[PDB]
RNA sequence: GCUUUACUGCAGGCUGUCGCUGAG
RNA sequence: GCACGGAGGCGAAGAACCAUGGAUUUCCGAAUGAGAAUCUCUAACAAUUGCUUCGCGCAAUGAGGAACCCCGAGAACUGAAACAUCUCAGUAUCGGGAGGAACAGAAAACGCAAUGUGAUGUCGUUAGUAACCGCGAGUGAACGCGAUACAGCCCAAACC
């Protein structure tokens, strides 16, 4: 039979209908009033985090993260600019807002790794994402068969170096195929041009 | 030279600190007559002491004093 | 570890303190402190130390002007040495 | 007055001297920053590509 | 001005850097101070 | 309480977690939400508990409309850590179901009836 | 470098619309 | 020691010298008790984190490195015989970070359309071809093929 999961699934498919509506229109309340990165003991979409490798043990961490909505916050040139390059409001940055958030909950943990992350939402003027990271030196972790590869060497500050799994998809690795000419290996070995 | 590693490892971990006090001695006054230019040096002696400080430091780490 | 004394400052103007007023003029590790200088000076003489006055020289190096007491005699534990 | 010769004159201030950390008389010692290393102002040592040519 | 105890043991430190390659070095190798510093034509540090 | 659409008085949660307690030893009891759900599902649950103090809520939110669609009886109470305990746990439950009561089916079938006249 | 009712754009201001956004 | 002086010394108790391993290893320095132009003032994992006996008790991070590598930010001279799109160029430079290599990687692929191929890099080629472009100047792949090397697996959930 369905699993109690796919009812957190489900509901999360319309956060603006029936009870996780009004459960959003509350929550943020609270959220608006919390910092850019709080720590959180349970994660909000159980579902999603399991499906992501979370795991209620120890070094298994979980965090909320605030970040503004919208494109770059950018200073106008302050010199010789052809048209082209005199834009301001229309620049976008490359790197999504989802993946800013897992950047933000990772410095705020120096010792954790990035596992993956989540959307929860947002407002008006903001996106809050969960953020799921693990502590690479406790042996609860070391010694788990289907984490303990996020203890390596080479995972090192793994999120700031685009091997997260939204780090991947927006390097535009997911396509196998057509398209993918200039992304795979790596968007730099590319020239920059995807 | 004239004190020997031997020699050192077979005193007692009391000896040494003797013997080493006794050696600073004769260098600070070796120095102090050095200091009062006075010749009646001999360059060996005072380089000597400095290395024989040195090895009974060092095997009283190795013995644990 | 460092000690506290290095040699006697021996001088034109470190015998006239000793001969004149008792004083035995050392050069010391900078790190040293005046009571520092005085007890080491004791324990290597055997003499009472009354006061002691220093100086960070341009030699790199810190000078002790050591006064004894009037039982011992500078001339004396200076000659020894 | 002249900006030359006669405004030097009054150039007896001490602002760079010998850095703590790097040893380079760079360190302003009215900022408490050195121009050489980035003492001061940067924990990992300052450094600029265009110290060099570009392909070296 | 007023030197530090750290200023001072530069000075020093340079005031002897600023003395002659004894005598016996040069018989010694059988024949300069690449590092003369007058204390007018030249500056130091700090 | 967004899921809670009605206040169990204490008394009734006490005489409620007493009978789960027996449940366990007489008859048997499904621990955890996950447990839970498939009794519901499986239509093998008699009587369902679901804890008030859950966070975040969407582990419970489903629990009473799957029920009332499958004619099961539950029952709210405050505490989460009285259920698990009252279950058996060492930990805490946010939802635990009596799977087939024993030696208080009168009681559970009571509970049941006194809930449905609490509306 | 500077100017303007030169060409082309870019900030900024005003204004409509959508999201935040809900009850009668 | 370079360093060929003077004086003196060490070595058959096997020195010098060389290899491996060990001892010592001041102060500042990521610099971490607090402050400071390498010094000072009165027990210190400062700061941020994980675990937690909730006590800094057990741990982590910080900084460096010749370039290489990955993730972000991103010019202008110049070319177009002017110049705006274009070009120089995703270059220079800047921010963040890993390793001895990185990154990629077991198809929601390919599409010589097939009764076909079979993870991924890279090399040779395909090819200055297809494609882009004031359709100007310029720009510019891929599949496949021949090679190198080869290696495939673990979760989430169902049922417990
Ligand atoms: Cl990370
Ligand atoms: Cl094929
Ligand atoms: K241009
Ligand atoms: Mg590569
Ligand atoms: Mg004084
Ligand atoms: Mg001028
Ligand atoms: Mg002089
Ligand atoms: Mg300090
Ligand atoms: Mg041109
Ligand atoms: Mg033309
Ligand atoms: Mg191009
Ligand atoms: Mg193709
Ligand atoms: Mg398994
Ligand atoms: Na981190
Ligand atoms: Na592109
Ligand atoms: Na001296
Ligand atoms: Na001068
Ligand atoms: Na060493
Ligand atoms: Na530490
Ligand atoms: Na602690
Ligand atoms: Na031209
Ligand atoms: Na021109
Ligand atoms: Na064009
Ligand atoms: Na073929």
């Amino acid at each position: 039979a369905r699993s109690a999961y796919s009812y957190i699934r489900d509901a999360w498919e319309n956060p603006g209908d029936g009870q996780l509506a009004e459960l959003q229109w509350q929550r943020q309340q609270e959220w608006r009033n919390e910092g850019a990165v709080e720590r959180i003991e349970r994660p909000t979409r159980l579902d999603k985090a399991r499906s992501q490798g979370y795991k209620a043990k120890q070094g298994v961490i979980v965090a909320r993260v605030s970040v503004r909505k919208g494109s770059a916050r950018k200073r106008r040139h302050k010199a010789g600019r052809r048209s082209k390059r005199q834009g301001v409001t229309r620049i976008t940055r490359r790197k999504d807002i989802q993946r800013v958030a897992e950047e933000r909950a990772s410095r705020t943990f120096p010792n954790l790794r990035v596992l993956n992350s989540y959307s929860v939402g947002q407002d008006g003027r903001q996106k809050w994402h969960e953020v799921i990271l693990i502590d690479p030196n406790h042996p609860a972790i070391q010694n788990d068969d289907d984490l303990s590869w996020i203890c390596a060497d080479d995972q090192a500050d793994r999120v700031f170096r685009g091997l997260t799994g939204a780090g991947r998809r927006n390097r535009g690795l997911s396509g196998k195929g057509k398209g993918s000419e200039k992304t795979r290996p790596s968007l730099r070995s590319n020239g920059g041009k995807a | 030279t004239v004190l020997h590693v031997q020699e050192i490892r077979d005193m007692t971990p009391a000896e040494r600190e003797a013997e080493l006090d006794d050696l600073k001695t004769e260098l600070l006054n070796a120095r102090a007559v050095q200091a009062a230019g006075g010749a009646p040096e001999n360059p060996g002696r005072i380089k000597e002491l400095r290395k024989a400080i040195a090895r009974i430091k060092t095997i009283q780490g190795e013995e644990g004093d | 570890s460092w000690d506290v004394i290095k040699h006697p400052h021996v001088t034109e103007k470190a015998m006239n303190d000793m001969d004149f007023q008792n004083k035995l003029q050392f050069a010391v590790d900078d790190r040293a402190s005046k009571g520092e200088v005085a007890d080491a000076v004791e324990e290597q003489y055997d003499v009472t130390v009354e006061q002691v006055n220093t100086q960070n020289t341009m030699d790199g190096e810190k000078k002790a002007v050591v006064r004894l007491s009037e039982d011992d005699d500078a001339q004396e534990v200076a000659s020894r040495i | 007055t002249g900006a030359g010769t006669p405004s030097q004159g009054k150039k007896n201030t001490t602002t760079h001297t010998k850095c703590r950390r790097c040893g380079e008389k760079s360190y302003h010692t009215k900022k408490k920053v050195c121009s050489s290393c980035g003492f001061g102002k940067s924990a990992k040592r300052r450094d600029y590509e265009w110290q060099s040519k570009a392909g070296e | 001005g007023k030197k530090s105890k750290a200023t001072k043991k530069r000075l020093a430190k340079l005031d002897n850097q600023n003395s002659r390659v004894p005598a016996w070095v040069m018989l010694k190798t059988d024949r300069r101070n690449h590092k003369r510093r007058h204390w007018r034509r030249n500056d130091t540090d700090e | 309480p967004v899921y809670v659409d009605f206040d169990v008085p204490a008394d009734l949660e006490d005489d409620a977690l007493e009978a789960l307690e027996v449940a366990r030893d007489t008859g048997a009891v499904k621990k955890g939400t996950n447990e839970t759900t498939k009794s519901i599902e499986r239509g093998s649950a008699e009587l369902v508990f679901v804890a008030e103090d859950v966070q975040p809520e969407e582990i419970v939110m489903h629990i009473p409309e799957l029920a009332d669609e499958k004619g099961v009886p539950f029952i709210f109470v405050e505490q989460q850590d009285d259920l698990g305990h009252a279950a058996g746990l060492e930990v805490g439950s946010a939802a635990a179901a009596v799977t087939d009561a024993g030696e208080a089916d009168a009681d559970v079938e009571d509970i049941a009836d006194k809930v449905e006249e609490l509306r």
